[PDB]
RNA sequence: GAUGUGUGCU
């Protein structure tokens, strides 16, 4: 992590390097830097939270006794769950490598091909989801609002966390 | 007459919950027949189902208790 | 406490004159100047024209062979028109006019309980040798301004906006009075501008008696 | 209803599956009397009838006749909702 | 003043202290005829020396 | 004012807050210790000159200067081979 | 034909029945507030001083749109989360967003403020009701500097 | 030059008068400025501008309300105003505004019923405007379907 | 006109066409509220067919906008007008001179929050004196195409509605020139063979000032036409 | 064209007595300032009463000064005086006196009663003692007048309050008969200092008020 | 109804 050069550092360096906390640290500080100069007041939270959406995607090192591929980019939600259950067994998990997407990376590479086909480059994602037949859950705000359901976020949220609770 | 909904809030405390009770004690006011549990002062339904869960004596248990009470004195009645 | 009483109208013009009103406590002549000034320039009754019928003319829209004015123009001078209708609340003036000149108001066929109190006001001027108006000016008494798109028939008669109220402006002044051996004592000098159709003494009189009608209330 | 929405290709006898007919002229409203032609990119007997519950060639004008399918040009007399759905 | 009440009167005092600030911020601004004019732009009698 | 309502978009009212005041933003030497207080060298690789002073050999070295309560009031970052004043 | 008594029937349709008030780039979520209708004579809809600074609308001639919350889920969300009254902090920060401004200010700025020297700079006051009783006679400014009594 | 003509004419070389109160009667406690400013009147009147609709007539292919003030047509919630109303959590009012008062037409008079019967609960279906992007993806060829 | 010019509204105003101005010199000969006519001075006279010249002025018409472009006489009996100058003001000009506006008495101070923003606080004597109050024209139409069943006809037999609503049209079907219509009301006839008569647009008011019948040829007129 | 909307009081919504507020509707249009203004400006300050115009206390013979003893200072018993709301009868002006000596409150309940001089708050303090030798007693010359009369204008001088009113503040709002477009409501809000009640000082300013416009009224 | 053009407003 330490510098060979000098120059300004690009925050794929500074996540595989000094870790996930220096590079929240250091996207948090830049934009509120941008921010604070003309007068504007954000709370971090905001930025935080942006930042956890940049860090979902996850390389694998090794697969150990799981099932994932080598050099697949998984989610980091599905290596955590798989790995905290086979933990709970007595096999060994797998080494993964956080990513750092942009916004607009982060965004088309989710798990829901309808999310991501309203969001942007629609052929593009049902040519990728026809042919790898794909399935959406129908899980975050935008897919129940295109089918026309409650939103899961405030009143339904208990309307879905019943309808999940049915099943 | 209703202007902030602080207290109701208070009372069930999370806002999105107190949106859920009174508006199922307001359509309890309205299509069913039951009647206010505090004195309308020309008020609408919803703002009386607020005021209610504001002095206390409505929330989702008691709701729920006097739905299901209701629902056995029905049964029994129908022999 | 004293009271006040009309002690002097100083008429200097047709339109405009100064009432006075002396002697008045410390402190009441703002109160009584005020209400006066509001009264007078909200409530005081007034005659106004509100449906002109020209002969030939069908719409507003339009203009008669031989006039200078178009209709429009023709309406809005007939709504500067200052009359003063005597018995009744609703008359109807009938304009006669024919040849070369302006068209003032005094050429209105007017009655005896009609007065019209600036003859020299055109209306509009004739320019054609062998051209004449014939118009039914609908005269009425009111209160404020009444559009003609809010009151309540043949495609002749057109309606004016009518403007239902004598002053045009009122100031009101205070100044301490001359009595014999007292001082703190004003005096209010009410300086209105009518248009002539009505009484400096009426005016304050009615003036007064609607402000005492509202208290009336207690 | 439903809880997933699945996306995958489309095999032939799907595709034939999904049709309610086949179109074959390449021709829409007659430009006349506008009633839909024979096989075109219109038709009352692929996709359903034009006026609701009314057959086209005019035999049938009723809800009574409900689901029969015209013998002249075989036009189930049903809603005209069907025409874009089908 | 108005982030302070909100703090340690809660809510309904501060929403009803709102619109009492406002009207009698309204009254007493138009009760003082506050307006502008030309002589208000004062220029410095140093601004031609300095230049 | 209170704990977040379990259950409550915040990735939605992040966006937005980070992304209402877009408007507002555009689109298109030595080390002068200011204030009363002690001194700390933050990885510290430094060897005393012959003019009595210090120099300083690496180049991630911070200087804080700390009030005299022990909390860090000042940090200023000083290059490789920068002598220091005391 | 608006008979005479499909008003207050109206007034009646309207009287808690909050209405939402959107203007026109609804770039963060305090441009969607609903506000209890006031029925007024005329064609512009009256918008509270206090809210134009989360709203950022001036009146140069900019406009709104109001929707009507229907059922009865949706009237207890547009008055539980939604009312103007609920929304007097950031959700973007812990600041205030019903800050007066402009003419609120420059208001209570003129009143709260000293002359050395006024109509009466001596008295001293018996509480503000004094005060206020004191300035509108005229005989003390408003400027004046006075010992009140206060409580 | 201006403090000069106002002098020939009779009027303070200030330019400020001092205004009273209209309806208290008393001064306002500083000479104000007062004046002639020529004022036009711009052509966009608000009697072009307020608009207001109930129910009106719906497009053919969306059945989603017309636009503009001419068509009887309604105001268009656009995609900003559904992040304001998922920011607040207001779940029903969003659904409300996506479903019984817009697309879906065969609980969008089972509305005007209940609405017209001292009722207010929707029950709602699917946005006729879906099924149009089901069947122009199954128009493609590509297979797309609702799992149970 | 503007109390506070710049001098660039004479030119403004005159160079734009609006106003009828004269092409040669002479004296005014007649002036009435829709023709001028102009004795020009003979030495501007050509040799031959001396005559006079006269201007048509452009009584109440519709712009593209739907406003009044009118324009009326700024001259008077027997009275000369040399070269160039306006004989005829336009729309929204005061004796040949831009005049987009009115003058009037603003004060400049905050009045209980009614100017808040940036709103303004006008008087009730300012629309009293309707000197803001304009005028808008709109042209509705109504086109008789000859559909299947027959073609559509503008006769006057409209079935299924009240005699209020045919109390304005004439026998032929149209509305009478100068007939005040409102919201609703009936300004032609027409029938569809099976009814799709023109109606006045939802809230507009209105006095009907110009019935305007356009027709093909073979079909032979109506008595209005 | 003479008859106008005639008003009366919807209601006198009373707050703690003395504390009265009075509404009526629905009053003509832009008639609600004439009278809210018109009786505001005659209960402030053109209004009838009694109030301590002056007062001499034994040990002490100017304003700054401090008497032994006493907690507060000579420039605040002047205001507790100040507030003493007092009826007088025919009498024009009295005089009282507050003999009193002893640790504690010393409140109007301890003026010499003088028969039909009447204090509306026996609970209203004037000053405070601290010592069982500390005596107190003063001279108060009690006085009627009209309006507000300050101590600048005219043996230590008190600011004469003569009038009862303490806050009279009226606010216009639109109310609307069963078409009429808008109209006015008047809101009226008074407070007096007991001597007198509200629902009777505003009848008491607007019998003022018509008195004065009986010389020129057309009695119509 | 679709599209385009243009103007304008935020
Ligand atoms: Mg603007
Ligand atoms: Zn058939």
């Amino acid at each position: 992590g330490d510098v060979i050069s000098d120059g300004p550092e690009a925050p794929h360096d500074i996540l595989r390097l000094r870790g996930v906390h220096a590079v929240t640290r250091y996207i948090v500080n830049e934009v509120q830097d941008v921010y604070r100069l003309q007068g504007v007041k954000i709370n971090d939270k905001h930025i935080e939270v942006i930042v956890r959406q940049m860090l979902r995607k996850a390389t694998i090192v090794n697969a150990g006794s799981s099932d994932f591929l080598e050099g697949e980019q998984v989610e980091y939600s599905r290596v955590k769950i798989a790995n905290r259950e086979l933990e709970a067994n007595g096999k060994v998990g797998a080494t993964y490598s956080r990513d750092l997407l942009g916004i607009t990376k982060a965004s088309l590479a989710t798990e829901s091909f309808i999310s991501a086909a309203s969001f942007q480059e629609t052929t593009r994602v049902l040519t990728e989801a026809a042919v790898a037949g794909k399935r959406d859950e129908l899980r975050g705000l935008k897919e129940n609002v295109i089918v026309g359901r409650l939103i899961p976020a405030g009143t339904g949220y208990a309307y879905h966390q019943d309808r999940m609770r049915r099943r | 007459a209703r202007v902030t909904v602080q207290d109701a809030v208070e009372k069930i405390g999370n806002r999105f919950d107190l949106v859920l009770v009174a508006a199922r004690r307001a359509r309890q006011m309205q299509v069913g027949g039951k009647d206010p549990l505090v004195p309308e002062e020309n008020d609408k339904t919803t703002v009386i189902a607020l005021r209610e869960i504001e002095e206390g004596l409505i929330n989702n248990q008691i709701l729920d208790v006097r739905e299901r009470q209701e629902q056995q004195e029905q049964e029994a009645a129908e022999l | 406490f004293l009271k006040p009483r009309l002690v002097d109208i100083e008429q200097v013009s047709s339109t405009h004159a100064k009432v006075t009103l002396e002697p008045l406590e410390r402190g009441f002549g703002h109160t009584l100047g005020n209400a006066l000034r509001r009264i007078l320039l909200s409530s005081m009754p007034g005659c106004a024209v509100t449906e002109v019928e020209i002969d030939g003319v069908l719409h507003e829209y339009s203009t008669k062979e031989g006039v200078q004015e178009d209709i429009l123009e023709i309406l809005l001078n007939l709504k500067g028109l200052a009359v003063r209708v005597q018995g009744k609340d609703e008359v109807i003036l009938t304009l006669n006019k024919s040849g070369i000149g302006p068209v003032t108001a005094a050429d209105i066929t007017h009655d005896g309980d009609v007065e019209i109190v600036k003859p020299q006001h055109v209306i509009c001027h004739l320019t054609d040798e062998n051209a004449s108006i014939s118009m039914r000016i609908k005269v009425q008494r009111g209160r404020g301004y009444v559009p003609a798109s809010t009151r309540i028939r043949p495609i002749g008669r057109l309606l004016v906006d009518a403007c239902y109220s004598p002053v045009e402006r009122i100031a009101y002044n205070v100044e301490a009075a001359r009595v014999e051996q007292r001082t703190d004592l004003d005096k209010l000098v009410i300086e209105m501008e009518t248009n002539g159709t009505i009484d400096p003494e009426e005016a304050i009189r009615r003036a007064a008696t609607i402000l005492a009608e509202q208290l009336e209330a207690f | 209803e439903f809880d997933a929405i699945k996306i995958a290709l489309a095999s032939p006898d799907m595709i034939r599956s999904w049709s309610f007919g086949e179109v074959k002229k390449p021709e829409t409203i007659n430009y006349r009397t506008f009633k839909p032609e024979r096989d075109g990119l219109f038709c009352a007997r692929i996709f359903g009838p034009v006026k609701d519950y009314e057959c086209l060639c005019g035999k049938y004008k009723r809800l009574k006749h409900r689901g029969v399918i015209c013998e002249k040009c075989g036009v189930e007399v049903t809603q005209t909702k069907v025409r874009r759905e089908r | 003043m108005l982030n302070t009440c909100y703090r340690i009167l809660g809510l309904k005092p501060t929403v009803i202290f709102a619109d009492q600030i406002m009207y009698t911020g309204f009254a007493y601004a138009a009760r003082s005829g506050a307006s502008v004019g030309i002589d208000d732009m004062v220029i410095p009698e140093k601004k031609h020396e300095i230049i | 004012g209170h704990i977040i309502n379990k259950g409550e978009a915040i990735g939605v009212i992040a966006a937005q807050s980070i992304g209402e005041p877009g408007t507002q933003l555009t689109m298109r030497s030595s080390i002068q210790v200011k204030n009363k207080g002690s001194i700390k060298l933050s990885n510290v690789k430094s060897v005393v000159n012959s003019s009595g002073k210090l120099v300083i050999t690496s180049r991630n070295t911070e200087l804080k200067l700390i009030d005299e309560f022990g909390r860090t009031k000042e940090s200023y970052k000083v290059p490789y081979g920068a002598v220091l004043a005391k | 034909r608006e008979e005479a008594v499909v008003w207050d029937i109206l007034d009646e349709v309207i009287r808690e029945h909050p209405v939402l008030l959107n203007r026109a780039p609804t770039l963060h979520r305090l441009g969607i507030q609903a506000f209890e209708p006031v029925l007024i004579e005329g064609k512009a809809i009256q918008l509270h001083p206090l809210v134009c600074a989360a709203y950022n609308a001036d009146f140069d001639g900019d406009q709104m749109a109001v929707h009507v919350p229907l059922t009865l889920e949706a009237q207890l969300e547009a008055r539980a989360l939604m009312m103007s009254t609920n929304n007097i902090l950031s959700p973007a920060n812990g600041e205030p967003i019903i800050v007066p401004s402009q003419d609120v200010v420059l208001g209570l700025y003129y009143m709260t403020r000293d002359c050395v020297n006024a109509k009466g700079e001596g008295m001293v006051l018996t509480g503000p009701k004094e005060a206020e009783r004191l300035y509108r006679s005229g005989l003390a400014s408003l400027h004046a500097r006075v010992k009140v009594r206060i409580t | 030059e201006i403090k000069e003509l106002l002098k020939l004419g009779d009027l303070p070389t200030s330019g400020q008068i001092r205004l009273y109160d209209g309806r208290t009667g008393e001064q306002f406690e500083r000479p104000v400025t007062v004046g002639y400013m020529y004022m036009l009147k711009l052509n966009h009147l608000v009697d072009d501008k307020m608009h207001a609709r109930s129910t009106g007539s719906y497009s053919l292919v969306t059945q989603q309300p017309l636009g503009g003030k001419a068509q009887f047509g309604g105001q268009r919630f656009g995609e900003m105003e559904v992040w304001a109303l998922e920011a607040y959590g207001a779940a029903y009012t969003l659904q409300e505004m996506l479903t019984v008062k817009s697309d879906d037409v065969n609980g969008r008079t089972k509305m005007y019923k209940n609405i017209v019967d001292g009722n207010h609960q929707m029950e709602p279906g699917m946005p006729e405007s879906f099924n149009v992007l089901l069947k122009e993806i199954r128009s493609l060829g590509i297979n797309i379907e609702l799992e149970d | 006109k503007p109390l506070v010019g710049t001098g660039m509204e004479r030119a403004v105003a005159v160079d734009s066409g609006v106003t009828a101005v004269a092409k040669r010199g002479g004296v005014v000969q007649y002036v009435d509220a829709s023709r001028i006519v102009i004795k020009v001075n003979e030495d501007e006279m050509y040799p031959g067919e001396a005559g006079i010249d006269i201007y048509n002025l452009t009584k109440y018409t519709r712009s593209n906008q739907n406003t009044c472009i009118n324009q009326m006489p700024c001259v008077s009996l027997g009275e000369p007008v040399e070269r160039g100058d306006v004989l005829a003001d336009g729309p929204s000009t005061d004796l040949g001179e831009l005049a987009l506006g009115q003058n009037m008495r603003v004060a400049f101070m905050p009045w209980n929050g009614y100017n808040f923003e940036d709103s303004i606080l006008v008087s009730e004597r300012v629309v009293q004196e309707d000197r803001f109050t304009t005028i808008h024209i709109q042209e509705l139409a109504c086109v008789s195409r000859d559909t299947k069943l027959g073609p559509e006809e503008i006769t006057a037999d409209i079935p299924n509605v009240g005699e209020a609503a045919l109390s304005k049209l004439d026998e032929s079907g149209i509305v009478y020139i100068g007939a005040e219509v409102t919201g609703g009301d009936i300004l032609v006839g027409k029938v569809t063979p099976k009814d799709s008569s023109l109606r006045v647009p939802n809230g507009v008011s209105g006095t009907v000032i110009d019935v305007q019948v356009f027709t093909r040829d073979g079909v032979e007129k109506d008595k209005r036409a």
